């Protein structure tokens, strides 16, 4: 499973 | 880059230290974080406005 | 590149084969051009207008 990091911003 | 602890934190530090396989995230390209990692071609433009 | 004879022209040509080392240009990153020969990220932006 390839891992998305994402940080939350609209 | 913590300047004196030379440690990565963040998206960019879990991408140094083998934690996550990618991120498609607001990510800015630059030099400091291109000595360290890769990046693709840029997909959308931005600008100081 | 024409698939006439399946061979490439102009300055990607110089490139795939040997004969540049380099070609600084006004080469627009394509998709057919970043199979054979790489580009860097673009120094320059540009749209049709
Ligand atoms: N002023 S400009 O339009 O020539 C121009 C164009 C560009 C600049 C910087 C300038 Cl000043 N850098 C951007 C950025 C995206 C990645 C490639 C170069 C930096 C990191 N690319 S660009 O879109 O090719």
């Amino acid at each position: 499973t390839v891992v998305v990091t994402t940080i939350l911003e609209s | 880059r913590d300047a004196d602890t030379k440690i990565w934190n963040g998206m960019v530090g879990e991408l140094v230290y083998g934690k996550a396989d990618i991120a498609i995230a607001p990510l800015t390209i630059t030099l400091v974080r291109e000595e360290v990692i890769d990046f693709s071609k840029p997909f959308m433009s931005l600008g100081i406005s």
